[PDB]
């Protein structure tokens, strides 16, 4: 249960993950991380598991224009409207909460997420993010403002729920920020800020020191003074290319958003064409719509099961007889195929 | 990766079978990569079917 | 209460030029520009065929 | 007629009303509507007419920076660029007249209009009228920047088109909006505010009737003595997704922008392959180009024609008769293949 | 020499021409357009050529905020966001060098070069931007972020070359100008400027005067008045549909920044299915991926070769002889079918 933002935001000074496609092909610890995606939608209001307190600023609750961009180039509030999505198209994030961001996009295969106001020059960490449409209903459109249904399907929650599960990361800091050392020749000096520089002297058995200030290593300097990124205060859960194998099992457990409810979506119910139920036959001359799903069942009879996606109006073979046929074409009731007399 | 590759014993129960091809790789040159590769998702494959 | 709705389908005025004709068939014409070269009478002659 | 822009725009200034797709999975009372598309200028002159005055400053005239949207919570007279006709694309920015924006824009089924200037931070209302033209000429391109053709077609009107279009309003404004309610117990203490507000109640001539000032209204309190801002000062469009509870069946007529006429256009001139004409044979090595209608017609013979809207470097099999082949493809001229030794 | 490519923009001050589309619908003066292409893409670095000094400032400021475009109505100095990738999307632009601009992007046919750095909204030099996939590997996946390939492809490399190629610039053109000067009653009472404007009067000695300081020439007015506005430091040879009788039939060269070279990339090694080498026949079954060639090859024998660049998870019997086969299905080694045991 995570129904207050306060401590779960007050813990997380986050780090940038190893991203081999941010720009052209450049790869480094990008300050906004793209951990996973989450399918919580009947349609796909997708909730990507992201790198900071996603909106969770240093202000405890989120400032909506204070997007908690969290790198060693610090945990600060960039202009929170600068966060956007590239789904192969400008995505429609309804919200962003926790270490996730939840909203719709053009449902497809080309993942990208963007910080703008100091979240990059343009900060677009991407993937080949396969998140398919998979629409409820035989008609292949998304009926936004009026549709032929209002049918309940398992959508996620757009109010990011506080906690029913637990994003519990482990292995506190071990990552790529190690330039806080500096060179002398026979005695190296120390002065650092911006990381947790754990030192290591080469001519010296005391050089292992976590840095917050100046220091010195006589007898061996940088170039044998190995000072690297150590930290604590979370589990920035599973940063690949970097230490998610930090050898200290010490974790942080926060919530996750989006409890799934059956949202009633505007279904595909369009007007069907002229029923050419012949005097010894059946047919249904139908029109086109968004890419439809018609159904033939061997209704009453041996089950000739048929169906179809739709992109042009066609006359379907209605099994004409007194023994019935089973029709049901795109979000409406069926046709009991009976010839009269 | 078949329909039910995520094996689950009882729906309240914890243990189960599993046949997704969880094949990680010993990692890449400088980036000490999680070389992780599971099988393609049988929840998503069963949704495909 | 009600939604006592009407609905007024008209000829949408982009068929103020956007019409389609269906010619029920009548006679085909013959406007002939025969180049007449009657020796030194080398010219054109056009008329109904 | 309609041949004056100013008052015919600014009489019934625009009313942001209930658009069924404004948000993530629900609509709202959207500030910018998208009413109906006028598309007959064959270069893709999509003139979408919606609930904003297309190109009108809020005080009435052609304000170049001002896009006038209005609500009873007041006129958002905002910037020009905050509307985007996201037609599967960016804004296909052509122009805008009257109550419509006329756009030559790229193809995409899930069109959107977005509003950002003083009517909201943004509002996105989409339409499925997929802007794939299939233009004139045989060829498979839309070629403006080379003069491959000047194809005769529809020039969708961009002049001062005052009176071919008529923006109407009959059964003047009918929709639900009662936001001028105030707090009382039995004599309701309402103030001035909300809209053109009447009461619909079980008592009072302002408790059930016109409130136009501060009031304590009797016989109808909050809880079941309602009120309503009805659409007045104009015959607004028809309001779709609206009611005829505004039962004043009357007349409001105004112009609509720029009906189309004749005009040339840029086109893809005919690309021909190398025809292997030989002593009993004809073949054509058609190279690949844009997917163009090659029309190898019977030249004077029985015209069983080879048609194709083809994008392949294939063989156009020229069986040359004594009649000759009529070979013309892709908006180039024909060819009269008289086949003789 | 290429130390002064700012000198290479000074001695040849470039300029866009009559461009065939600044919008979708006007053949006009496109002063900031996409003049040509240079696509040596082993890896997807297309460099579109533009007649401004894109890759330098107008005075010579090397930066994105010193973004040079050229015209006699001057070098436009933009910030680099007014470089416009509109290639069917905003492609991932590497930058600009000289006259060309290098970048990557998704595929498409409709390329747009926007030029709107502070001097306009944007001048949009559209062109047929046929950029194909041209994918490399066994698969149809394209990403940096897995450990899956070192594909040794070509790259339009990041070098600004001091000599690689020859961008040829010479022959400073002349601008058609009676409108930059002012016409008298029986003369031209006008000044020259915006070009070295040679005069041509219907009668008079204004019929030979080059323009930096005009005059009033009576007795041969407009109506027999003409002028041509030439330029000093004119080394630009590539007016495509510009007039080239700017009579210097000779060009100087220029170095070729953005040259091709050898560079590896990350690869989508496409996964292999369950392969039961059963008691009469092997049988592999593969899931969908990025669209990869499932590829059996007849090992040793008369080789049945057979691949298919597929993406739908299906099976194939390895007809596995004693000799057997080679199933290299999207970028693995060849599946060695020696069937026995």
């Amino acid at each position: 249960s995570v129904t207050e933002h306060f401590n779960v935001y007050k813990a997380t000074r986050p780090y940038l993950a190893y991203c081999a496609d941010c720009g052209d092909g450049y790869f480094c610890y990008s300050p906004v991380a793209i951990e996973k995606i989450r399918d919580e939608a009947p349609d796909g209001m997708l909730k990507i598991q992201v790198s900071a307190q996603i909106g969770l600023d240093k202000a405890g609750t989120h400032a909506h224009t204070k997007i908690r961009y969290m790198a060693g180039h610090d945990v600060q509030e960039s202009k929170r409207d600068s966060l956007r999505v590239y789904t192969s198209a400008a995505c429609s994030i309804h919200g962003t909460m926790g270490h996730f961001i939840v909203a719709h996009c053009p449902p497809g295969d080309y993942l990208k997420v963007s910080f703008e106001d100091a979240d990059s020059h343009v900060k677009a960490c991407k993937v080949q993010y396969k998140h398919d449409p998979l629409p409820v209903g035989r008609e292949k459109f998304v009926v936004r403002p009026h549709f032929g249904v209002e049918l309940p399907c398992t959508s996620y929650q757009l109010t990011t729920a506080p906690t029913d599960e637990e994003i519990d990361m482990h292995t506190p800091p071990d990552i790529p920020d190690r330039t806080l050392l500096s060179q002398t020749a026979g005695n190296v000096k120390i002065t650092a800020g911006g990381r947790t520089i754990r030192y290591n002297c080469t001519c010296g058995r005391d050089n292992v020191g976590t840095t917050s200030t100046d220091k010195t290593i006589n007898t061996c300097k940088i170039d044998q003074c190995h000072a690297a990124v150590t930290s604590h205060d979370k589990w920035q859960f599973t940063s690949p290319f970097v230490p998610r194998a930090d050898q200290t099992a010490r974790r942080g457990k926060v919530h996750v958003p989006f409890p799934l409810t059956n949202v009633t979506c505007r279904v595909p119910l369009a007007r069907a064409p002229d029923v050419t139920y012949g005097k010894k036959e059946v047919t249904l001359r139908l029109h086109p719509d968004h890419p439809t799903l018609f159904s033939y069942r061997s209704l009453g009879a041996e089950p000739h099961p048929y169906e179809e996606w739709v992109d042009k109006f066609s006359e379907r073979i209605i099994p004409v007889t007194e023994e019935g046929i089973e029709y049901q074409w795109g979000n409406n009731p069926p046709v009991r195929l009976w010839a009269q007399l | 990766g078949r329909f039910g590759d995520i094996q689950s014993r009882t729906v309240e129960s914890k243990d189960l079978y599993a046949n997704t091809a969880l094949k990680l790789s010993r990692p890449s040159p400088g980036v000490v990569h999680v070389p992780y590769t599971p099988t393609p998702s049988g929840f998503k494959y069963w949704l495909k079917e | 209460n009600t939604q006592l709705s009407e609905a007024y389908v008209d000829r949408s005025d982009v068929c103020k030029h956007d019409h389609a004709s269906a010619y029920k068939a009548h006679t085909a014409s013959l406007k002939a520009t025969i180049r007449i070269s009657y020796g030194t009478i080398n010219q054109t002659t056009e008329a109904f065929v």
